[PDB]
């Protein structure tokens, strides 16, 4: 009989840099073993300085969406300012617990620059905990990328090796090639990809091609 | 005198007393012009002051990205119109996924002060709104009242003494449709200065200016950039 | 909705060079049975939009007849303002996924195509409220079968003519009658173009059985 | 169960079994499956009995209202928008395969199909039940266009006899109905 | 007088002056005339311009209900517009339970029990507003429909709603109307504007026209009188 | 997950690991199970993540507005109960909550423990956590009233440790609070593979 | 023709919520004085007892860390709009973890101050000052029972209201201090009471932008009253 989820796909990644921030994604939309469309991107920009994406079930991802922006208004004609980027994630993990009992199957990666012009990233869960941290991947490929961020981002595992930090030229040649190693391996990735870049002086987007099969 | 207590009472002549008299309300409040060309809508308030160190009171105020709105009357029902006006935006946008039509925006405030010039037990609202904004059929000037009588309009200018607005408006509205952002605004406020006594001016302190354009979103000017606006005027013809 | 019990089939779509043509067929199937051979499964909104769907066939014209009120519900007013069919596309979606919600579900797979503001429009919508949008769409069986014929002559060759369209629809309306089991021999045409909405009548297809002569 | 109707130039003739049962054992042995609702509508109804019985008595409640009101005979059309209404909202509580068919001044004959789902369709003949798939390529290959009323009789007399003879729950006696503008022409039949 | 504050109460004699005293509010509204033809029903009003800032098709009293009916209201025009809106949402219930469209004898009495209602009650009020209803069908013809405060509802060939009520249907019954055509009727029903009161205790007015009837094919619409423009060049010539 | 909790003459020590799984997959490693209600309490993460980090929110949001009116703080007995009677309205609906309540109160120091079934309890030592049982020895073996406050630092660092060691969902980092009577502070937060080279000689 | 709020005038008008602003007349003085170095506010006792214990007389309440508060007029409808003003500031924290902004306090606060005869009761009798300092520095409102939510730079409400802003306007100008507007205030309370001026019949609060704790002065204002 009638179930309401289905799986849909898509990989979100963010790093938080030093006074950027790089949110990137797949377009790829599938279900089962079919392509919906080879054109779908997860990015989504909220304010000048805030970048969100969403993966998972692609009928909650659009009311998610919408409902976000609907309280963005809400915020502004009642305070008369935008809200800040840790004030948008204090407000989602409200919006997904309010359905406790009947959950939204999306993971939830925040993206954007702080109050002080630095980095900041917050991932989360379909229930609504969320953390702050520097680098976090989601969707159906993260468990083939946490790996290797661990490696060159974090400096795990590595001895002798100083601490520089990313720059901006190092950190997107490091999310082109994550990328291309996950559509070998993965079914649920290729056909593009969209990255955003926040930075203090707006966001820029960029898209490279993948595989196509 | 005796049919003067409720809404509901009707006349011997036919004239429901209450509903004339918040229309008398109306011009407790300061006087407001609004206008349009073929592509700029803009409306021009007047502040008014409480005290010497006091902020002046704000007149214009934002709804949404194409809707723009400005007030004359009781503050009570300015907020409480506000509120359900912010709402029905953004269920078009949540719905629909489209920006509202202006025109059928102010059919939802006519029916919504309806009901209490009719049942019993609620006073009409007191209440004075102009109403700037687009559709896809360009720039459009609206006014309500609180007989709920909306009145689509080219021009317009309701409150205290603003009948010397509305003479100057006359003799100047052929004028209107075919100027650029910059004069029509200063059109506008050419207006409003028959609305004030002949001893003061009107200053930086005291005025706001909202202009929505058809690739312009809805923006508020108040006290630092009306001086661009303010430049390029002459005197009072005294 | 928890048992469809008259039941369509594939519907097909393609934008094309001013305008979206959309093709589905004429069977009412309950089960395995073929109890409703002639029925309308397109319906034409206003003048720019248009409408076909699959799945259940009662869910199907309750829609038709709250989308029908809707449309006059504008036409009245008169102010000079329509549905987009990026709209009916949007208040569909919210439809659906309100429907789901309370876990009694509308039984359908829709397409909308629509050409207004010289742009063509071709959009899905799901049971589970899935939308998107897409220069080629397919429901059912048709997502499996006569999509990859769609998607090869489009990276082939991005924009398409009139003809060229129209002709690549009865190439797959023909290969969805040789291998659906719920398929049937009488299908109709619809097009949207800027000079409006057109239903073509009920058209058939030209088979091939040479290969049964080889044992 | 199987019922049937078939509309001619005139107006409509319906048609039916008895043998209302319950598992395997005939608790009715005649029955009347075709219902009046007007003075001109008919419907013979399948499926649950106690639900098609509660059903049918709030159409005639609500159409023998409506036409009162109107001073007017009512459409056909219109009796058979009230049993999609209410089979529509109450599908999955119900279980009723209602067919109406009825003489209109305005349109003539007509003949409407209601399933268990809740669509409506206009047909030129349509036909229901459990044993209604036997008959179901006779009646296709037999049916002509253009027939007269008194060949629609010998049609449907001959279409229910093959079912009655083979399906199990059918059977019984055949009750036939002729509605035209002049009147009613209700006949119990066996052959 | 003295009884009459609450539409509950009767007076001594047996009348409720608050159903009175609303009808005579509808008497100071401008004219708005209605006629039917032998295939169709023609709507006429008497517009007057507030000032100068008007735009030219604001605020119009010729509303449309139905696929094929509408309204030409006068009175209160808010309290119109909010009648309109039961009358339009009353032909969509008709038409989600029934599945055709609604008769209009049967559109009348629906609205009229609905105008009733606001005759009974301490809480509320009467409405203070009159208006017609027209409508063409090829089973049923065309109708004309009158609907006064009180709530009384029936038929007529010819109506008048506004100041001149009897100043225009004595004009209006010397017309042969069972067998004109209702484009004839427009360039008539254009002069029974234009004779009663152009311009003498008022400065301006403007002519808006309804229409439907068999050569609309049973839609409801304003005329095109932008195109040719015969009503003010026929209506004009009475001067003589 | 392991956490800890005893207290004892200088006040109370709350510890724990920082290692968060999804299955068999370590979703992180750098997750602060200890949830810093206010400058005079502290809660802990164990069982369920949004749960504990909900509701111990909505008790923070609570004790302030009893201050407020009061003029004065909460006792620890009266931010256990609040908590208690808030999740017993969903029981049975499949709600994780394994907490622990810690703060200085008129009374003194203060222990309570809060299950999402309702076990509103107190004591001197606690250990709540899939690790748990593994703490409950060593700690106990080296437990005194009368410890010092660098004894119990030790002690409690080293049994969060061998939690780590055998149990594989608990590692990471290794969090260590200490509440004094004014205030609680923060002392240290190590890594198990800094305190594998220090114990191992 | 008042009797009653649902009910105008014929020539305005309330006639009941001016009879409302009426009731503030005979509440206590109260002044607040606005200043880039944070936001001062001062009031008056009228202590009538010396059994009378004198803290449970509250004027000044702390709404949040970062906002004080100030009445007049009665103290049965102030205790009311008090206990909200403490939880919408404590929903707004929970939801966004921030805190709300002294501008945006006053909104939810007014959104009930306009309730009384807007439901599907009588207005309020009280007057409010709410300073504080958010992220555009200090701030200082003023509210009436109409609403009638505003901006003041200095303002003294309840009785000596109209002796007290004539004599306001005269000290106050742009580039004043803390501590030099703290001594400026008080002169005007001295001369607009009737008992002589001592540390048993006013009280103070500051709110500074590093100094979020102590909206108050605890008999260093002692020393402040012999620095007259």
């Amino acid at each position: 009989r009638f179930s309401p989820y289905v799986f849909n796909g898509g990989t979100i990644l963010a790093i938080a840099g030093e006074d950027f921030a790089i949110v990137a994604s797949d377009t790829r939309l599938s279900e089962g073993f079919s392509i919906h469309t080879r054109d779908s991107p997860k990015c989504y920009k909220l304010t000048d300085k805030t970048v969100i994406g969403c993966s998972g079930f692609h009928g909650d991802c659009l009311t998610l969406t919408k409902i976000i922006e609907a309280r963005l208004k809400m915020y502004k004609h009642s305070n008369n300012k935008a809200m800040t980027t840790g004030a948008i994630a204090a407000m989602l993990s409200t919006i997904l617990y309010s359905r406790r009992f009947f959950p939204y199957y999306v993971y939830n990666i925040i993206g954007g620059l702080d109050e002080e012009g630095k980095g900041a990233v917050y991932s989360f869960d379909p229930v609504g905990s969320y953390q702050r941290d520097s680098f976090k991947a989601g969707g159906s490929a993260s468990a083939m990328l946490q790996p290797l961020l661990d490696n060159q981002v974090g400096f795990k595992n590595m001895q002798n090796v100083e601490h520089v930090p990313l720059s901006l030229d190092r950190a997107m040649r490091l999310v082109k090639d994550v990328f291309i190693s996950a559509a070998e391996r993965d079914v649920y990735t290729g056909d593009a990809l969209r990255i955003c870049i926040v930075t203090k002086e707006g966001i820029r987007e960029e898209t490279v091609s993948l595989r196509k099969d | 005198n005796q049919y003067d207590n409720d809404v509901t009472v009707w006349s011997p002549q036919g004239r429901i007393h209450q509903i004339e008299y918040a229309m008398e309300a109306v011009k407790q409040g300061s006087a407001t012009v609004g206008l349009k060309s073929k592509t700029h809508a803009v409306l021009v308030a007047l502040k008014r002051a409480q005290s010497e160190l006091a902020a002046h009171q704000k007149k214009i105020l934002h709804v949404d990205n194409h809707i723009g709105i400005s007030i004359a009357g009781l503050t009570a029902d300015a907020r409480l119109l506000c509120n359900f006006m912010r709402q029905e935006c953004l269920d078009s946008r949540f719905v629909f996924d489209r920006p509202l039509p202006v025109s059928r925006l102010v059919s939802l405030i006519g029916s919504k002060t309806q009901i209490p010039t009719q049942r019993y037990g609620r006073r009409p609202y007191g209440v004075g709104l102009l109403i700037a904004g687009y559709d896809d059929m360009g720039p459009h000037i609206f006014q309500t009242c609180p007989s709920a009588n909306y009145f689509d309009c080219r021009a317009m200018s309701i409150g205290a003494r603003s009948q010397s607005a509305r003479t100057y408006l006359e003799r100047h509205m052929s004028e209107f449709m075919e100027c650029n952002l910059n004069e029509l605004v200063k059109h506008g406020l050419r207006a409003l200065r028959e609305t004030l006594p002949a001893e003061q001016d009107l200053t930086t302190k005291n005025v706001s200016i909202g202009i929505v354009g058809k690739d312009l979103e809805f923006t508020i000017y108040d006290d630092d950039d009306v001086s661009p606006f303010l430049e390029g005027l002459e005197e009072r013809p005294q | 909705t928890q048992n469809p019990m008259v039941t369509g089939t594939s519907v097909l779509g393609v934008k094309f060079e001013g305008g979206v043509v959309i093709a589905a067929d004429m069977l009412g199937s309950y089960g395995s049975l073929a109890r409703f051979r002639n029925i309308s499964r397109i319906m034409r909104v206003n003048n720019s939009t248009m409408l076909g769907a699959s799945g259940d066939y009662a869910d199907f014209q309750y829609l038709k007849q709250v989308l029908g009120q809707m449309v006059i519900d504008e036409e009245l007013l008169g102010d000079g303002h329509s549905y987009s069919p990026r709209a009916i596309h949007s208040w569909l979606t919210r439809a659906m996924y309100s429907r789901r919600s309370k876990m009694n579900p509308l039984w359908n797979t829709m397409v909308i195509g629509g050409y207004a503001d010289g742009e063509s429009f071709l959009g899905y919508v799901d049971m589970l409220g899935v939308a998107y949008e897409a220069p080629s769409l397919a429901t059912g069986y048709g997502a499996y079968l006569a999509q990859p014929l769609l998607r090869e002559v489009l990276e082939k060759q991005p924009v398409l003519s009139q003809t060229e369209a129209r002709d690549l629809v009865e190439r797959c309306m023909r290969v969805l009658y040789y291998r659906d089991a719920r398929s049937y021999n009488r299908f109709q045409i619809a097009t949207v173009t800027e000079k409006g909405v057109e239903i073509e009548g009920p058209l058939s297809t030209e088979t091939n059985w040479d290969i049964a002569h080889m044992i | 169960t199987t019922i049937m109707a078939v509309q001619f130039d005139g107006g409509v003739v319906l048609g039916a079994d008895s043998r209302t049962t319950t598992g395997s054992y005939i608790a009715n042995r005649v029955t009347d499956k075709l219902t009046p609702i007007h003075d001109r509508i008919f419907c013979c109804r399948s499926g649950s009995a106690a639900d098609t019985q509660a059903v049918a008595d709030a159409v005639t409640y609500q159409l023998g209202f409506h036409s009162i009101e109107l001073n007017e005979p009512p459409l056909v059309h219109t009796a058979a928008s009230l049993f999609k209404e209410m089979c529509y909202r109450y599908r999955e509580d119900l279980m009723a395969g209602i067919i109406i068919a009825g003489w209109d001044p305005q349109e003539g004959g007509q003949v409407y199909s209601v399933p268990m789902g809740g669509m409506m369709v206009r047909q030129s003949f349509a036909i229901g039940g459990s044993g209604s798939s036997y008959i179901y390529g006779y009646v296709d290959a037999t049916y002509r266009e253009g027939m007269t009323k008194e060949e629609c009789l010998q049609f449907t007399a001959n279409a229910l006899a093959l079912a009655m003879e083979r399906d199990g729950s059918s059977g019984g006696v055949i009750r036939l109905a002729a509605i035209a503008e002049s009147g009613v022409e209700r006949q119990v039949l066996l052959g | 007088t003295g009884y009459d504050l609450s539409a509950s109460t009767f007076s001594p004699d047996g009348r409720v002056f608050q159903v009175e005293y609303a009808m005579k509010a509808v008497e100071n509204s401008s004219t708005a005339i209605g006629i039917r033809c032998k295939d169709g029903v023609v709507f006429g009003v008497e517009k007057l311009v507030l000032s100068k800032l008007y735009e030219e098709g604001s605020n119009k009293r010729l509303f449309n209900v139905d696929r094929h009916v509408g309204m030409a209201v006068a009175g209160l025009l808010a309290d119109a517009r909010s009648l309109a809106d039961i009358a339009r949402e009353e032909a969509s219930n008709f038409r989600s339970n029934f599945g055709y469209n609604i008769p209009l004898k049967h559109l009348a009495d629906r609205v009229a029990m609905y105008v009733h209602a606001y005759t009974l009650y301490s809480a509320v009020r009467p409405f203070g507003c009159s208006f017609m209803l027209g409508s063409y069908s090829v089973n049923d013809g065309a109708q004309l429909y009158m609907i006064d405060p009180s709530g009384v509802s029936y038929g007529y060939w010819g109506c008048a709603i506004g100041k001149a009520r009897q100043a225009a249907k004595t004009e209006i019954e010397k017309l042969q109307m069972k067998e004109m055509t209702c484009r004839d009727i427009v360039k008539e029903v254009a002069k029974i504007i234009y004779i009663v009161h152009d311009e003498v205790k008022d400065k301006a007015f403007e002519l808006e026209l309804s229409w439907v009837g068999e050569l609309t094919n049973g839609r409801h619409e304003i005329v095109p009188k932008d195109i040719r423009e015969e009503a003010e060049k026929y209506a004009k010539e009475s001067l003589k | 997950t392991t956490t800890l909790a005893f207290k004892f003459r200088h006040g109370v020590i709350v510890a724990a690991d920082s290692r968060a799984t999804a299955g068999a997959y370590i979703a992180s490693q750098t997750v602060k199970k200890v949830i810093e209600i206010n400058p005079y309490l502290l809660g802990t993460m164990a069982g369920g993540a949004a749960d504990c980090s909900f509701w111990e929110r909505l008790l923070a949001r609570q004790c302030r507005i009893y201050e407020l009116r009061n003029k004065e703080r909460i006792s620890v007995a009266a931010a256990s109960k609040l908590l208690a009677n808030m999740v017993y309205q969903y029981k049975g609906m499949g709600l994780s909550m394994g907490t622990m309540i810690c703060g200085w109160d008129k009374r003194g120091p203060g222990l309570y423990y809060v299950d999402s079934e309702g076990n509103r309890i107190s004591g001197a030592t606690f250990s709540v956590g899939s690790g748990s049982v593994y703490a409950y020895g060593v700690m106990d073996r080296g437990y005194s009233y009368d410890l010092e406050v660098e004894q119990a630092y030790d002690l409690a660092r080293r049994a969060i440790y061998q939690a780590t060691y055998r149990d594989a969902y608990s590692g990471g980092a290794v969090n260590l609070y200490h509440v004094r009577e004014d205030g609680w502070i923060r002392v240290s937060s190590d890594n198990v593979a800094d305190l594998h080279e220090k114990y191992s000689g | 023709y008042d009797r009653g709020v649902n009910t105008f005038s014929p020539e305005g008008r309330l006639f009941q919520v001016e009879y409302a602003i009426e009731a503030i007349k005979l509440g206590s003085t109260a002044i607040g004085i606005q200043t880039s170095e944070g936001v001062c506010l001062a009031v008056e006792k009228r202590i009538t007892s010396p059994l009378m214990e004198p803290s449970s007389i509250e004027k000044i309440v702390e709404i949040d860390a970062h906002i004080g508060c100030a009445m007049s007029g009665l103290i049965a409808d102030a205790k009311t709009l008090i206990d909200k003003a403490r939880v919408e500031t404590q929903n707004h924290w929970f939801t966004y973890n921030e805190t709300m902004t002294v501008e945006s306090v006053t909104q939810a606060v007014s959104n009930l101050a306009l309730q009384f005869g807007e439901e599907d009761s009588r207005p309020f009798g009280v007057a409010l000052l709410f300073g504080g300092v958010d992220e555009k520095g200090p701030q200082l409102f003023h509210m009436d029972p109409s609403g009638t939510f505003v901006q003041c730079d200095a303002r003294a409400i309840g009785s000596a209201s109209e002796g007290a802003q004539s004599s306001l306007q005269e000290v106050y100008h742009k580039s004043m201090t803390l501590k030099e507007a703290i001594k400026s205030s008080l002169i005007i309370l001295k001369q607009v009471m009737e008992e002589k001026l001592n540390a048993t019949n006013i009280e103070l609060a500051t709110v500074q932008p590093g100094q979020n704790f102590h909206m108050f002065t605890k008999e260093e204002l002692e020393e402040v009253i012999k620095d007259i």
